[PDB]
């Protein structure tokens, strides 16, 4: 403090380094003082939450696969980006490269036509071969679910699986190829959580089989991101014009 | 109060203990988690240039686990003192294998990311390392600096790899086509483009028969300008994506990366020091450049008026601590 | 046999809730180890320190002491519209308190001469006018050829000890401090041979005690 | 606040709403959509397909005022109007999107 | 019985624990709450006049918490005695920064609300407080008493706001528009009119330039009348609201409030003492006035026949231990 | 796993019940310090002993000393009209206890004189008629001039332990005490300069030991 | 009695997970005892140390 | 100073120097002369009795008088001085009260400024210039500050002399 | 065994213990009930002719209990 100060210290230094200083000067007649941070700002508490993601290639939030087909649901962190959104969980993992966690699936799927029915959901671990088309018996080995859903609709179910990549690091971006031989660029297939095969049954067996429709949450858990990136573009507001610089930095002036 | 309120502090399950009797019980369910495997032994090598090379596991024992039922029995930036200008002398030298770069000013030098703790390889042989060559300073391409670019242009010389050519780039590797178009190149990522232009030199002659490779990387770039130019530049040194992903016409953000201002205002010259971040401990060869180098204009230089436009710069790039592992007949790339 | 009776929730899927989901595995298979990879980020205010660049604003040899180069105005409305690191985080929570720092560059020839002030002005229902009105609230008056660079600190100087994050309602009480400002004071001197203009260039990073908290969607595109 | 909320469809098919709690202040979509909506908070209300279909919520103390004013004498906006109430004084706001399959 | 039977002696959670390792565990949930943060230092200045203005927190430290990743490792009224009609002597004297105001008779005096404790300041700056100036007390408008007025009459000076002003204010504050109108006004909020009719005075030099300011409130009455005069008054000093919620042409329950009845019986005075109340810790300069002086009848006063039926009054406002933060441009108000 | 069978409630909603809501937050957050707002209050109890005006009694000089200028009676279904404290709160519970005193201001002239009389009778058929006959439960005599207020006590005395809140059944048992009145006794004298009248104005505040209990919606417009 | 809220599953049936099956024996019976059966396995591994024939 | 043992460089080279106050503070480069021009004499008894009343800033901190400009034509001695300086015949016969404006305006104009006079004047909303009008007696030190950059080329000198009290 | 088995030797509850911390618990909710007064004291009278006339409770301190707003301290 002490007010009035001829010889206090100067506020200059230097950005150019890779590491900025942001410790605050020590202004005369100020006191600056720390404070404690509040526990919304650590990953892991912060990805344990559920989101929505984006569902295929594109097309978002909801995904509709006819009847008697089973869809194949790539959980590749590096398919979501493809087509993703500017806001959403799609988006936030673009700030990091590499992550790991238990990545935990909770999906609801509402079928419109009115019959109680039952989807059978298995879980294939990265890599395995995904069975063309899916038989009961076959896709029955890996892991199974029975998710009884209503007639009208809205059944939910959820999920926890372990982090089985042997890849230690599931990369967001891979530059590079997959194959020694073939093209498939810029993406590897064996890194992430292995895929959810899902295949519904009726027992009525009625007419106009229809199509189903779903969406998915997904929450990471124990989440670790060891290289960050900078994260995507945000639309800026308009300018009003007519009283400008109340919000909008102005420039060039 | 046992094996409760986990992952306090938040009313949800992290995941904090990976596993306890209590969870997966009969009785209640818990998410499942994950625990470190420890795959005992191996040349201890992982991040340079830390790699001690020793394995800490007993080496042919072999004795395996489960009993065979055939067998009977067995057993700065302080404000504290703040860098002169270029008028001030303030010396400062930057060595390597051989190679050696003196200069004066100030220089900014960094190491992007502390290194990393070793690992046990998953594989058993032993790494062959070459002291320079394949160790010093290469120089890559020297690029010219032109008054034209805007801001964020991405200047490079010509052994750079053009836009287009960060996505759909082919095979293998470098085909010549997608490196030789009109207004080129956008930049050079580390691994590919090094070997181009070096094949004589020894880490060329390695990288190529030996597959998976190792190495930490550090870039350096040299532009000197009369006292009365005026100017800036940004050494990003992007890991690896797409250009679409990482950038796209903005780079306002980009200075989550390293970056390192070169600022022709008090500098001569930066550096950059970076271990290698990448999946699995050893990249294959061939594929997979983890490094991109990417350099920026932030202010268009606007030289003294009566001289010359356009200026000139050189980028040198040098390997840190390489290993390689396993052999096998030459490979193109 | 236990006996219970079902409180009305039966069924609700919460956001933030403990455990709700049958393993789908089981033989719990440890991660391949990964000791190696560095920089881990374990936070989402290690993004807040690493700068990102807000505006260029360019300084001009024949200029008057009193133009203002830029007023940029304190906000969450205003930062989130820059693009930087900081406009991103304060942007995806709903609140934000500290004192967010910006650093200010020089790019320019060795031989420039010249003093742009930095003022900041606590909330006020018009803006400033000239250096005279604006440069009140707080100034370091800095010269250009020191340190090559200059290191301010926004304070935190306002009601609450929080700030809420608004964009459809800017100009609204606890959602903004007070304006920014970067004005002439003494215009830039130098042989002719040196060059007509020189850009300076304006960071801002969220500096210490910067904080936030209750997570919300980017406030930008809604 | 603890928020109890229950309602009726009249017409009769299941269905599901989606409750959502936007802290204070926090800017609320002008039409939300199901993915933007959902970021802040999650409830999946099942509906009886009848009517009288309840929930109940636990909402913590999130005002940065320390206290929020049952009464106000005084403006909110510098320049604009809204005199006699504060908008960022309160509990969030629940937004909630209907839905039929 | 651990974390059990909380919020004791009814059957619902009060939610006496604001957090236990046991609530929020998987196996069963209760409704979240909260705990106080302790914003470590700041000049610890909330109500007058207890304000220390020393900071408990060490000062210039700036630690943070979380390690960066591009750092390698860092760290009365009782029966017992009646008082007097105004017969009686019964001296009395309350003082202020220079000026003072004598009483005999019998003063009613109390000070409204006891004082709360510190708590530190969110913003870091160093408040500057003036002495005298902005300190004594300060001569409101004197008000003429009439014996028209029925009960609850709102009687006011020329000073205060009238009754639709309390509804649709504008912008920005006084426009002269709000307070001339036929037949006013009903009452003067503290802080507005106060900067009215004293621009000069050094408190009303500060307001306009320092945003948020800190002020307790200390309003006193001085009403001779003839010891055969009969009548009475109130002193509400309402706390922040729209009259229209606090009171309407009733009063009838409004002695919940500080009143302090004036009583022309026995007194011929009234203070009161109030500690400011509002949220967070200082309001913001130019809006938001927290109190507002109410002066009202309970019965007209009939003066002895043949003497003059109007009689006259003023009111004396002062600050108590004056604050302010922050510093910008001056603003009319 | 556990079995259990439901008990017929089956999703029924309380209003007093413990738990049943999942919680829609997390990250706890702690509420900015608030020690500075002075008189919090912890109960309604503390509303009960700040008073209120209940009615304003005229007096004259031109009156006989047998006249009552005012026969409140005690109730639940009498104080509630009055609009005061205590007429709030005894209405919002449905029992109550306790003895509420009735203080008495007097607003005249230095020079007035004159005793009003405060009976308090229990409970009976008929009102009182005359201070002869409504003077007997219990009285004080009371001058004008001594302090200028008079406190009383309206005792409680009554059959049961508590009293019921009821407003369609006022006239009923456990439901009201006895009257109270106010009567003349010796009427004003003064110089013929002092005023003509001299108004009496009755405060209600309940005194110590006032208790109430079982929560019920205000029982005035019901 | 206990109050419980029904999380959503509701009836799904997992592949690996705890019990759900009400017995439908009782009277605990051991089995004949079977110590002379010789070559027990207790791993699918110990088929791979075993030999088998590629290519002649 | 001024010790032999260590001499200041010229304005090439760097040497950081910063002189703060109240709030607002002066970064400068290369070698800046700042001087106490008096040692603080000791306390002494007031005649009168009362408390008196100080100001934090605002009153604090530094107030920027009128910006002067500096022209080549000037020859030795010329007394520049912006806007807000009293003329030299107002040093002489200033009037009542104080400034009339009739004595601040005039052909070439102003030789230099008063320090309590001309400090007032231009900062009437200022708390220092709200106190010292109803305050009566006023008691302050103070202290000038003059900012002048040319380039690295230019040449030539300047003077501050803060003369006491006199004609 | 704590606060189990209650209004033993029959298959209900007999509201045996008027209260616990256990029973109205988020937890689990067991029937309400209830416990004598004791309106401290007042001329002991019931019924003829064991009445004493004597008040136990102390008389005239009228203490009251919960701490007024406008009061600094008391006690």
């Amino acid at each position: 403090t002490l007010t009035e100060d001829l010889d206090a210290p100067q506020d200059t230094g230097n950005i150019e380094n890779g590491a900025a200083d942001n410790s605050p000067q020590p202004r005369t007649t100020f006191d600056y003082t720390g404070n404690p941070l509040p526990p919304d700002t650590k990953l892991e508490n912060f990805f344990s939450f559920y989101r929505l993601l984006p569902m295929g290639g594109s097309g978002a939030p909801s995904l509709s696969f006819p009847a008697d087909e089973g869809t194949i649901i790539p959980l590749d962190p590096i398919n979501w980006l493809k087509g993703a959104d500017v806001s959403g969980i799609a988006a936030m993992l673009s700030c990091f490269t590499y992550i790991a966690a238990d990545l935990r699936i909770t999906l609801r799927f509402s079928n419109p036509n009115d019959n109680p029915a039952t989807m059978l959901v298995a879980f294939a671990p990265p890599g395995a071969t995904i069975p063309l088309k899916p038989t009961r018996q076959m896709l029955s080995n890996f892991y199974m679910a029975e998710v009884p859903v209503s007639a009208a609709t809205s059944t939910m179910v959820s999920f926890s699986i372990p982090y089985t990549s042997p890849l230690s690091a599931i990369p967001t971006s891979y530059f590079g190829w997959e194959d020694w031989s073939g093209t498939n660029f810029g993406q590897l297939s064996s890194g992430s959580w292995g895929n959810l095969m899902l295949i519904p049954s009726l027992s009525v067996d009625s007419a106009i089989p229809f199509d189903f429709q779903l969406s998915c949450w997904v929450a990471f858990g124990n989440f670790k991101a060891w290289v960050p990136r900078p994260p995507p573009p945000l639309p800026p507001l308009p300018t009003p014009a007519a009283n400008a610089e109340r919000t909008v930095a102005v420039i060039k002036q | 109060t046992n094996i409760y309120g986990n992952g306090n502090n938040v009313n949800t399950d992290v995941g904090a203990n990976g596993w306890a009797p209590t969870v997966s019980t009969g009785l209640g369910d818990g998410p499942v988690s994950c625990t470190p495997p420890t795959p005992s032994p191996g040349d201890t090598e992982v991040p340079p240039p830390r790699k001690p090379f020793t394995f800490p596991a007993p080496p042919t024992k072999s004795g395996s686990r489960f009993s065979k039922w055939w067998e009977p029995a067995a057993a700065p930036s302080s404000t504290a003192n703040p860098q002169p200008s270029l008028i001030a002398l303030n010396p400062s030298a930057t060595q390597s294998g051989n190679a050696s770069i003196l200069t004066g000013s100030t220089a900014p030098s960094l190491l992007a990311y502390p290194t990393a703790t070793p690992v046990p390889l998953p594989n058993p042989d032993e790494p062959s390392q070459p002291g320079p060559s394949g160790d010093r300073t290469w120089l890559l391409d020297t690029v010219t600096w032109s008054q034209e670019f805007t801001r964020g242009w991405n200047i490079a010389g010509s052994n750079g790899m053009q836009w287009t050519g960060l996505e759909s780039l082919i095979f293998p590797v470098s085909t010549d086509t997608n490196w030789t178009s009109t207004s080129s190149p956008t930049a050079y990522p580390l691994p590919f483009s090094f070997v181009r232009a070096y094949p004589d030199s020894s880490w060329a002659a390695m990288y190529n028969t030996h597959s998976m490779w190792n190495c930490g990387w550090r870039v350096q770039v040299t532009v000197n300008g009369s006292q009365f130019h005026a100017g800036a530049l940004i050494l990003y040194m992007v890991p690896e994506a797409t250009t679409h992903a990482i950038q796209t016409a903005r780079d306002n953000a980009g200075f989550v990366f390293p970056y390192v201002i070169l600022n022709l205002y008090e500098s001569n010259t930066a550096t950059i020091e970076v271990p290698y971040i990448s999946p699995t401990p050893n990249t294959s060869s061939g594929l997979h450049a983890p490094w991109t180098f990417y350099l920026q204009v932030l202010s268009p230089l606007n030289p003294p008026p009566s001289l010359p436009t356009s200026l000139s710069c050189s980028i040198y790039v040098t390997p840190v601590d390489s290993s390689f592992h396993g052999l096998r007949y030459l490979a193109p790339q | 046999h236990w006996k219970t009776r079902a409180v009305p929730g039966a069924g609700t899927f919460g956001s933030a809730v403990a455990g709700q989901e049958l393993p789908l595995c089981g033989v719990r298979a440890y991660y391949p180890p990964n000791a190696y990879i560095p920089a881990q980020v374990r936070d989402w205010l290690e993004f807040a320190h690493r700068p990102g660049l807000m505006a260029t604003v360019p300084w001009t040899m024949a200029d008057e002491p009193a133009e203002r180069l830029g007023i940029f105005p304190v906000s969450p409305s205003a930062i989130a519209g820059t693009g930087a690191p900081i406009s991103y985080v304060i942007s995806l929570f709903s609140q934000w308190r500290g004192e967010l720092a910006a650093h200010l560059l020089f790019t320019g020839s060795a031989q420039h001469y010249g003093r742009l002030v930095v003022c900041y002005t606590p909330a006020a229902p018009q803006p400033p006018s000239t250096m005279q009105e604006a440069m009140r609230g707080t100034y370091t008056v800095w010269d250009v050829n020191a340190a090559s660079t200059l290191e301010f600190t926004i304070p935190f100087i306002s009601n609450s000890y929080w700030k809420t994050v608004d964009v459809n309602n800017p100009d609204a009480l606890l959602s903004t401090t007070g304006y920014v400002s970067i004005w002439v004071q003494n215009p830039l001197v130098g042989p002719h041979t040196a060059p007509a203009s020189a850009l300076v260039q304006a960071f801002i990073s969220a500096g210490e005690s910067f904080n936030v908290r209750l997570m919300q969607n980017p406030a930008l595109t809604s």
